[PDB]
């Protein structure tokens, strides 16, 4: 899954 | 004496988001005039790397130059904790200096966030106050921004990190919004990033009733 | 060395605001070096000289220097009306005295703000819990903030540096760690706050579980 | 009228 912040992406496992 | 050096590491949001460039910076002060002349080495655990770059050289206006070379790091490198060596050689300075960072040492620790809402006596005024406690975290390095909407709430504060009995760090941040906006029910999230949490982020929300 | 260097020190803020305490300001001199050690303190509240400060006991620092301290004892209300004081430093190896300054913050006193809150649902599945003390719209950022249950100081918290408002004024938030059992008791946990702007500079906050 | 800090005298208006 991926984490996004305001529409940018922060990271993925 | 002659050049001073300061190295700084790269922003914590930099090296939390995958979509950011983070970066090393060796600062040199009280470069002369007489000798601008700068050389840089830069070591990754000892191992010498050839892609730092300099900064244009900026004159300060106190008869000095500020002499910089950035050097751009890999996200993992920093977070698994690898030191980062800049080596300043200068014709002022007896023998080079040498400074080195790294991201602070321990086992990290993922924060727990808790959004508290605004106390009864709180709600009697023009604006009231949202807060994010942060807590249990480790390193220190950490980026806590609010949001309501899928928008950015700039209205906030955030204390600086404190070192809790446990070893681990806390912070509070504090989102100041009008009244008649928490009133109506509104949704207001405390966005926080951080290398212990699952993707480096986390989001808590918080609404009346 | 370059001669001695000079460090003055406000009063503790819990001593300017309990009258059973009193404050004082502190001038410390470094650097005295053992050929010269004579040092001459000039003080001045408001440009008027004072003669009842105490020298301190000379300190070797075992670095071949003294540390010389002269402590003045101010008036609680002349510390918070914002009364200055000077103390003039006069030793052989200054060229000439060094001259330093201290008084409160200016700016209107401002009164604080004090909310509890109690801790998240989140964290009432832990060992302990935080209780949360608010303190903010004070101004100067001198403030005491404590905790006590049952008449009994609680000193297992830590409390956040003062944060510059978008105002003017400050906050901080000081938290407080219980086990999660002495909260499920019923137990009561205040939040004692001394500023100058509160009536009578003290003001105390409570909560227990709902 | 009279604040106490745990037992202690803090101010009296
Ligand atoms: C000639 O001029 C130089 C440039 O200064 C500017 O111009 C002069 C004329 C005046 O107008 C100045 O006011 C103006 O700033 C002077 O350089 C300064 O030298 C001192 C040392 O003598 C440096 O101090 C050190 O600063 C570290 C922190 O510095 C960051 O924060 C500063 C603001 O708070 C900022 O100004 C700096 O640029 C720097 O910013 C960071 O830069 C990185 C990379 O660019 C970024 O990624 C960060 O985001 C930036 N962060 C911020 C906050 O912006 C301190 O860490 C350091 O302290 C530590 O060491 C000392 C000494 O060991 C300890 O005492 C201390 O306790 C601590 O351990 C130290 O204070 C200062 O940064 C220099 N300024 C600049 C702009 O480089 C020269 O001194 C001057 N020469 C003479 C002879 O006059
Ligand atoms: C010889 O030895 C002295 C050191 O004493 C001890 O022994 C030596 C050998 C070592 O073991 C030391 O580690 C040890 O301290 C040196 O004296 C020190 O000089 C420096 C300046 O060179 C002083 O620094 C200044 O400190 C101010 C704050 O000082 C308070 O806090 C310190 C701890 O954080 C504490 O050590 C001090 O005693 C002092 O404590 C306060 O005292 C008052 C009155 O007693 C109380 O009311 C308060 O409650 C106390 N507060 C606390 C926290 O307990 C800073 O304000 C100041 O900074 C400002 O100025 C500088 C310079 O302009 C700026 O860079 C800076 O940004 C800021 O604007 C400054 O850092 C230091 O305090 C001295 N230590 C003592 C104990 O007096 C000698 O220098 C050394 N000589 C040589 C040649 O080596």
């Amino acid at each position: 899954d991926c984490a996004w912040h305001l529409g940018e992406l922060v990271w993925c496992t | 004496g002659g050049p001073s050096v300061f190295l700084f590491p790269p922003k914590p949001k930099d090296t939390l988001m995958i979509s950011r460039t983070p970066e090393v910076t060796c600062v040199v002060v009280d470069v002369s005039h007489e000798d601008p002349e700068v050389k840089f080495n830069w070591y990754v655990d000892g191992v010498e790397v050839h892609n730092a770059k300099t900064k244009p050289r900026e004159e300060q206006y106190n008869s000095t130059y500020r002499v910089v070379s950035v050097l751009t790091v890999l996200h993992q490198d920093w977070l698994n904790g690898k030191e980062y060596k800049c080596k300043v050689s200068n014709k002022a300075l007896p023998a080079p200096i040498e400074k080195t960072i790294s991201k602070a040492k321990g086992q990290p620790r993922e924060p727990q966030v808790y959004t508290l809402p605004p106390s009864r006596d709180k709600l009697t005024k023009n604006q009231v106050s949202l807060t994010c406690l942060v807590k249990g975290f480790y390193p220190s390095d950490i980026a806590v921004e609010w949001e309501s909407n899928g928008q950015p709430e700039n209205n906030y504060k955030t204390t600086p990190p404190v070192l809790d009995s446990d070893g681990s760090f806390f912070l509070y941040s504090r989102l100041t919004v009008d009244k008649s906006r928490w009133q109506q029910g509104n949704v207001f999230s405390c966005s926080v990033m951080h290398e212990a949490l699952h993707n480096h982020y986390t989001q808590k929300s918080l609404s009346l009733s």
